[PDB]
């Protein structure tokens, strides 16, 4: 499909035991990482509780040690249920508003109003349509519509003969109807009148006519973030601007009056708020002024958790001149726990290898798979990962069925990892330009 | 060929212009400058 | 050689050759594109992808010589909202049971304690109170207050009607005897009492006048409003609409992105409007009162991305056609009416709409 | 027709067995490197995969961007190639992210079949039928138009929507016109006039078209070729509806716009039906991100992301810098200009220097290349430099050594003319010699620091 | 007016050999540069080969604008030549890149032709029908020659133009039927009596002959950027010449370059490539250079000339200096000119001209003055000093420039050297670079 | 001077088999009600109420950009 | 230029079939300060006088490059005609009813830069959008 296989695609879950969060020692595609698979269940038990508010939570660890994997894997284990907003740290630096709006979005973005609404839908097969058009139009008509379960006849007024004229409805046509609204969508043709539609070309398909009665209250659960309703007030078409950005720096006042009117929803019991997660990815891309803001937005009633990822050591942070453990001021790291991410074993490597080699259509010979995984442990597991799709690409041009050691060595020649690139550098730094900028073109 | 009632029309030629009124046109505010108002 | 159309498409069917085998029916295309792409694919009028919705005319035999057209056009991107936010009172501005705040807001903040009211107004208007300027910039206490809540492009409607006649005074009132008369209550309109604009327009050497026209002569003089686009949009889709299971909504959406008023001032006035106004027995002031829609920057393209095949590509879109025309204007020279053979019977059809073109006589 | 630096340049020169031709397709040598590019073209055309990241690493002058283009021809036209600088990246209009997501988004192709539902005719009748509205202040509005349009099949008469009667109207449309109607968008166009009454006497310049052969509704297929970003414009920026946004959205000055990820995330839902539907191939393509060393430490946080989509297409990197300051990161030094973290994610296709020998083939192929007929001792001469200078010195020589020869009436280039070449065009180091030595001090004639 | 470089009118070499004359076309000395710039001009106008850095280098003056203004007027009106100051690209609305990107394609020519066609007669008579309240006009046109009478109807936008031009019976017209413009070219009737306020008579013309129609072939060059703002747009054509014009998204660019392509093989177009000249190129940045670099490489590249006056010196944005004060990886891509500082004799001879273009007539010994002051002042200053000198002289109603009235604006006017001692001499009174200033006695 | 339609009154609702229209019921309180509520606004939203026309007084902002 | 004195048409000697209205000349009086004068004009002025809405008391001028005219405004003359009438009055010209004169225009090139780069007097809506 649109869905290509990406670094991620095994992961289908956290792979915990949801009677205990004990974490299994591998399922659903994540292995190993226990303890830190455990912490991120024990933040996915109270995401889902909703009772707890504006909790930071930090990942640390190496590069490529399942810091990501394991924000994917809560993710995946939420679904649909709470809103999961993903922001790399690189997506605030706006031009169109500042540091802190966008931040501000980020956070609306990820607390949900769940409003339950129930319409009557009528749904069947068109047996025919008469209109009039009696120089003028749409003075009187009738329709008949049937189920496989019934048949009916309806007189329709003025302005649903224009919606049936504008939508083209037509005898064999499966539609549903709307009735509050007055929408036609047209479902599909049905088969059985696959004859009358001679401008349809062959490309068309068909359907089966619908089934029980011609109409039925469906209910429709909809969730609508905090974020859509700031921006649907902001103009007269404020919801467009949730599709092509151009979102100003939306006024505070009206935030407040929707938190007061979102309060009273919830007091009346016409909506429920359904608290999300917000996961800032390599969140030391922040600087100084970001931090004091998140501080205090994380002191909000209507904050969501934040999931945090990252890779520095005592690093300088952003927007100064000084250091701090994972470039995070103090003040901000006083008000975050942290889960630690440690590196692999290399029967870990061999399994995550495995995976992957599952996930992309590869099949590896037990001597392949035990050479990658050699090459994990000295190259890190990024790299063998690339080498399984070099190795099928390098077997189907030898027309190999099944990926060889010879397939493996071609990779690893073709293709460097990073300290053999490294060390590519150290020795051409002659003929690579320098951070002097001098170079020597010269053989 | 009778005129068409809202058309004004002027023409030009070796024997200077005229401005000929569709008799519609008489009698309407349109005719006021050609003495031929209401 | 084959034309740019012909070496693309017979390029990429001949690369079947390297596919399979089924010759005999590759080598038949070959010699198809070879005499002309439009036996193979017609060139015909096209326009950008279309993102989104239509309603499909299912059958041809059953539609019959009268039928409706509908603008059925919808995006597919599609936002479900409930009615509780869209129309029950989760728009602020909107009043209603609910949304209690917004009928009294509305009120006082746009009237009431509205500093732009005339009584309001009316109460600032001497010394050194905040609308002493008002008694010599142009406007009334209405207009003020008009210019205050109405959006600029109602505001440029208002525009539309106005005479600019401190222009036309700039143009009598010279001599120092005029003292360079302005109204007194126009005092302020320095900028549009004294500029040049008025003077260049009214002089009979346009040199001035000219000078002014430059970027718009020369943009047309280099025929950029008449050469064809060298490109579009590759994709094109309407807006994006809320889909609500509401009345409400329906009538909304009608109201803004149909904007009756809008359109209108767009358009200009109806025809029945025109003939009242015509046939009256005393003038009246029509709305808007012309279309305020401006004129198209491409004089040919207007304001569509819609192409029609030239007959112009046609000729050339053959390299046999392309030098064939060249030795048909010889041989017409040569005293010879066309005459010619063909091993495909459809591209006798084509040289009709090619001769029908040229005019050239069999 | 032009000749530019890769002209020369036709493809990898691999066999079948995906081994390098040591001289083949242009190329000579960089074989290692021209196998492992055959092996990302087989990555590209297996469309299975998404977000992996390639770099070609090595010094100025190897043949780096050379490759890069060689991979853009294997692919073909079909496959999107969509090459950009790390230069590119910073807009005034958007956030350099949004620029990226853009290019993203450019890479990644769709081929759709599109129905397009018509009337075409001539304009016999046009009655347009309105309404005295309740005093809304705009007056009258036109409640609907009734057209007749005439083609070779007879004809028909149309109840317009006033919606699409406004299209009629800013067409300009008149009786006797012939006009094409696509009831996808209610958009118009004025084909012409008929070629009925086609006198010549009109100043209007018309172009009289003959009437529509075939029947006057027509519902024809065409096959459109669209990115994914050309969605993200169009749903936008909305441009094909008759209403009045669309309308306006065409009067106002372009500009781009921070498209959301929610917008670009429900365009996966519309271009999946579309592939469930059958009328539309995903053909993903290749980003080549040229002197990616002039990216920064945003742009490579953000890229970590944005190739973890579970769509994106290929990127390929170049750079051409050793142990260098990562741009933004004055406290990061790296090698190739790559956070430590962004190399992990690649890999590196290293590219090296080239041997005298090559240089000469390089030489005798780029000459020719430029029809500049050279003699052997002047080939010698020009592959002289190259070793002594750089490789480029050596094929920015050709061109004037051939206007030099030709303005001497030679048919070819000899060795005087190359030495001609050499002197009235220097290499940058003999100009820095020129510096240090005039500029060795200050003065009326010394060159500023 | 006379400008700096006025005087210059091509590059003064032998078409047939380019071996530059010693002085011609107002150019002097700089015999190996010249010569070098020649090789570049005919490999501009050969049109061949695309993307070709030279970067002219050398000392302050020694004439390398001057060069590169002789190439300009070599190439004569129908070449693009695009002068870009460096510093013309650090726009607020548009990027670096972007305005690069609008400097190159401003620099290929597109050369379409179209047949119009036009008419010339006499107008004979007019009819103007008009809509009461506005809306829709009608008319006929009838217009005569020697040989032929017609009546053409005309709609909205020629009646229009008509009743603008105020046409007239009497009136000789043209009418390009193409673009619609009309020009009247006269009357052969006289102007009227029976009216008054009709305005200007224009001039006698006898009738046209032949027929009303003729066809007329007419070329016009267009930029690739001319191409590229109005294909980005549907309306506000004006940001050809307003500068509106966003950051273009490059879809529309290339389906602009396949396009011109395919007008090339139709033979609709020729295109015509020709210089970007970027003066001051050493204010660019990194980013600018790593731009120019692959930007250069595109076939539809022009060919881009440079000069730079800077030593081994600073990159801007960046913390390192490099020869010209331009990237060595960019430098790679470059074939260098060097100018060198003039003789002088050469200095008389360029002073000579200076004198001859501005029409004073220097006595022998003020022309020897000047070329001494024009070796330890500059040929700028003594340059300076000939315009300044012949007021002077025009003061005391001196038929020629004579040594008094060099030396007398010697005197008045400070050489920038002297200058500088003047400063360093009131290093006191002056404000510092610490801001400190002494203003008493 | 706010007002408000609620819908089409489900008496209608026959009016026809099938219309596009809502029905709902008739209000089944009073048909005048009095309730004082104690507004609050800010000089702040005074100040935006007078800078520009806002909400429904503007429909063109839906274009945005400028 | 001057206070309208007069408008009246002159009836054709050959009147268009179907018309029954045909004007030859319209004649229109203009005064000054200065003096006034009988001024014949092409009929054609009808189009201009009714869209302008010129009448009797007027002051208007006409411009003989188009030979169109535009009102400044009703003639101070005439302030005392009602109680109330929704318009200020306009002195009556105190030139020449005919003025001819050499005029002289201070231009920079900036001013051609910015007239030609922002047009000022277009009447259409993103013109009167821009404007505003
Ligand atoms: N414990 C694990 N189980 C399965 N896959 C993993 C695990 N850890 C890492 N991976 C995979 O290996 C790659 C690198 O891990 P990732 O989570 O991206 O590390 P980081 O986020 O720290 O860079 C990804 O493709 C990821 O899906
Ligand atoms: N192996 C090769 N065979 C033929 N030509 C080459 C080869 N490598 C480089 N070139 C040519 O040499 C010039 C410089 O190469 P280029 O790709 O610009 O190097 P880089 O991009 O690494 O600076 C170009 O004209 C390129 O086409
Ligand atoms: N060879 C020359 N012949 C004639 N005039 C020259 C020559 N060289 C310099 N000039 C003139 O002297 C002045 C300085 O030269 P210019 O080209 O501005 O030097 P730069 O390289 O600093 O731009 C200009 O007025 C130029 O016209």
């Amino acid at each position: 499909g649109l869905n290509l296989i990406a670094a991620h695609s095994h992961i289908r879950g956290l792979g915990v035991d949801a009677d205990t969060l004990e974490p299994r020692p591998s399922s659903q595609g994540l292995v190993g990482q226990e303890k830190a698979r455990k912490a991120a269940a024990v933040v996915l038990e109270m995401i889902k509780q909703g009772k707890i508010a504006g909790r930071a939570v930090l990942i640390a660890g190496p590069p490529s040690t399942g810091k990501t994997a394991i924000a994917m894997g809560m993710a995946q284990s939420l679904g649909q249920d709470v809103p999961f907003t993903t922001l790399a740290a690189s997506e605030i630096f706006s031009l169109e508003m500042s540091k802190t709006e966008a931040l501000t979005q980020a956070f609306r973005k990820s607390i949900g109003v769940r409003i339950k609404e129930e319409s009557e839908i009528m749904e069947g097969e068109v047996v025919e349509i008469q209109i009039d058009r009696s120089t003028g139009g749409a003075k009187q008509g009738k329709l008949t519509i049937k189920t496989t379960d019934m048949e009916a006849i309806y007189d329709m007024g003025s302005k649903m003969i224009d919606a049936m004229t504008k939508e083209r409805v037509m005898a064999g046509d499966i539609i549903s109807i709307d009735k509050s609204s007055g929408k036609i969508t047209k479902l599909g043709r049905s088969y059985a009148r696959s004859r009358d539609y001679d401008a349809m070309g062959v490309d068309t398909k068909f359907l089966q006519c619908p089934e029980g009665e011609l109409q039925k209250r469906k209910e429709v659960v909809h969730t609508v973030s905090l974020h859509e309703i700031d921006v649907i007030n902001s103009r007269t078409q404020g919801f467009l601007a949730l599709f092509s950005g151009d979102t100003g720096e939306i006024r505070s006042e009206i935030r407040d009056q929707i938190n007061t009117k979102v309060a009273e929803w919830k007091e009346e019991g016409k909506a429920e708020i359904v608290p999300g997660v917000l996961f800032i990815d390599e969140v030391h891309m922040l600087d100084i002024e970001c931090f004091s803001y998140i501080n205090r937005a994380l002191e909000s009633d209507l904050a969501p958790i934040v999931i945090m990822a990252s890779n520095r050591g005592v690093s300088r942070i952003r927007g100064t001149d000084y250091k701090s453990p994972h470039g995070l001021p103090l003040d901000f790291l006083d008000r975050v726990v942290i889960i630690n991410t440690h590196p692999y074993t290399p029967d870990e490597l061999r399994q995550i290898l495995s995976i992957r080699a599952q996930e992309e259509e590869v099949d590896l010979t037990p001597d392949a798979l035990a050479l990658l995984t050699k090459i994990g442990q000295e190259a890190g597991l990024r790299y063998a990962s690339n080498l399984i799709t070099t190795s099928q690409l390098i077997a189907a041009k030898r027309r190999a069925k099944q990926v060889g050691v010879e397939d493996v060595q071609r990779s690893f020649k073709l293709f460097y990892d990073p300290a053999r690139s490294v060390r590519f550098v150290q020795e051409s730094e002659k003929r690579l330009i320098g951070n002097d900028g001098v170079v020597d073109f010269s053989y | 060929k009778r005129p068409d009632p809202m058309m004004i029309r002027w023409v030009n030629n070796k024997m200077g212009s005229v401005v000929a009124v569709p008799e519609e046109l008489l009698g309407t505010h349109a005719g006021v400058v050609f003495g031929a108002g209401p | 050689e084959l034309s740019y159309r012909q070496r693309a498409m017979y390029q990429s069917l001949r690369n079947q050759i390297s596919i399979m085998d089924t010759l005999m029916n590759l080598v038949m295309q070959f010699r198809k594109v070879c005499n002309h792409p439009d036996l193979f694919e017609r060139a015909d009028t096209s326009s950008p992808f279309f993102c989104g919705h239509f309603a499909e005319t299912g059958s041809f035999l059953r539609e019959g010589t009268n039928v409706a057209l509908g603008y059925s056009t919808r995006s597919l991107v599609e936002y479900r909202l409930p009615r509780l936010i869209w129309c029950d009172g989760g728009r602020l501005d909107k009043p209603g049971p609910g949304n209690l705040v917004a009928g009294f807001r509305s009120k006082y903040l746009n009237h009431m304690m509205n500093i732009w009211t005339p009584e309001n107004i009316r109460s600032s208007l001497e010394g050194i109170e905040n609308f002493t300027w008002l008694r010599f910039v142009d406007t009334s206490l209405q207009e003020a207050y008009r210019a205050s809540h109405t959006d600029v492009f109602a505001r440029a409607v208002d525009l539309a009607s106005k005479q600019n006649r401190l222009g036309h005074m700039q143009i009598v009132y010279d001599e120092p005897e005029d003292k360079k008369w302005t109204p007194v209550h126009a005092l302020f309109q320095i900028c549009e009492r004294e500029n040049p604009k008025a003077v260049a327009e009214i002089t009979t050497e346009g040199v001035l006048r000219d000078l002014m026209n430059i970027a718009r002569v020369k943009y047309r003089e280099l025929g950029l409003c008449r050469l064809e686009k060298a490109a579009r949009p590759r994709a094109s889709a309407p807006p994006i609409e809320v889909v609500c299971d509401s009345r409400s909504a329906v009538i909304e959406r009608e109201n803004i992105m149909f904007h009756p008023a809008m359109r209108k001032a767009l358009f200009g006035p109806t025809p029945s409007e025109i003939k009242e106004a015509s046939f009256g027995p005393r003038p009246v002031t029509l709305y808007p009162p012309r279309a305020l829609l401006p004129a198209p920057d491409h004089d040919k393209q207007r304001f569509t991305n819609i192409t029609v095949p030239s007959m112009a590509r046609f000729v050339t879109d053959s390299g046999k056609l392309a030098k064939l025309d060249e030795l048909l204007r010889e041989l017409k020279e040569g005293g010879h009416r066309v005459l010619l053979y063909f091993q495909m019977t459809r591209m006798i059809d084509l040289m009709e709409e090619y001769l029908t073109y040229r005019n050239y006589k069999y | 027709h032009r000749t530019a630096a890769h002209t020369h340049i036709k493809g990898l020169g691999l066999n079948s067995s995906g081994i390098a031709e040591k001289q083949a397709a242009g190329f000579v040598g960089q074989c290692a490197a021209r196998e492992a590019c055959g092996v990302v073209v087989d990555l590209i055309k297996a469309h299975k995969m998404a977000g992996r990241g390639v770099l070609l690493a090595g010094g100025p002058g190897t043949g780096k961007t050379a490759l890069a283009l060689a991979i853009s021809q294997e692919l073909g036209t079909k496959i999107p190639f969509c090459p950009i600088t790390g230069s590119e990246i910073y807009s005034t209009e958007v956030k350099k992210t949004e620029v990226l997501m853009e290019n993203f988004r450019r890479a990644i192709g769709l081929r759709v079949r599109e129905t397009k539902d018509v009337y075409e005719g001539e304009v016999t009748e046009m009655t347009p039928e309105e309404a005295e509205n309740p005093l809304g202040g705009y007056g009258k509005t036109i409640s609907t138009l009734l057209i007749g349009l005439k083609s070779a099949r007879g004809q028909k008469k149309l109840r317009l929507d006033p919606s699409i009667y406004e299209a009629i109207q800013k067409e300009r449309v008149q009786v006797g016109d012939v006009i094409y109607i696509e009831t996808n968008t209610g958009a118009c166009k004025r084909v012409g006039r008929s070629d009925a009454y086609a006198t010549e006497f009109d100043l209007e310049a018309e172009e009289y078209v003959p009437i529509p052969k075939g029947e006057v509704h027509k519902k024809k297929e065409i096959v459109q070729d669209v990115t994914l970003h050309d969605l993200d414009v169009a749903n936008a920026r909305p441009q094909g509806g008759q209403d009045i946004i669309s309308m306006m959205g065409q009067l106002m000055k372009p500009k781009m716009t921070e498209i959301t990820d929610k917008l670009r995330m429900e365009i996966n839902k519309v271009v999946q039906k579309y592939i469930n539907q059958g009328v539309a191939e995903l053909i993903p393509g290749v980003l080549f991100i040229d002197e990616a060393h002039m990216l920064d430490i945003e742009c490579f946080t953000y890229l970590n992301k944005a190739l973890e989509s579970p769509i994106a297409p290929i990127v390929v990197l170049a750079s051409n810098r050793g142990i260098a300051t990562i741009r933004g990161a004055d406290d990061l030094k790296a090698a190739h200009g790559i956070p430590p973290d962004f190399l992990q994610r690649l890999l590196i296709i290293p590219t090296h220097p080239y041997e005298p020998d090559e240089i000469r083939r390089i030489v005798r192929i780029r000459a020719q290349t430029e029809g500049v007929q050279l003699t052997d001792a002047a080939v010698d001469r020009v592959a002289e430099h190259g070793v002594r200078i750089s490789l480029r010195y050596c094929l920015q020589l050709l061109a004037p050594a051939s206007i030099l020869a030709r303005v001497n009436g030679r048919t070819q280039v000899d060795v005087q003319d190359i030495a001609e070449a050499e002197e009235l065009f220097l290499d940058a180091r003999r100009s820095a010699n020129i510096l240090t030595s005039t500029g060795e001090s200050g003065g009326l004639h010394g060159f500023i620091s």
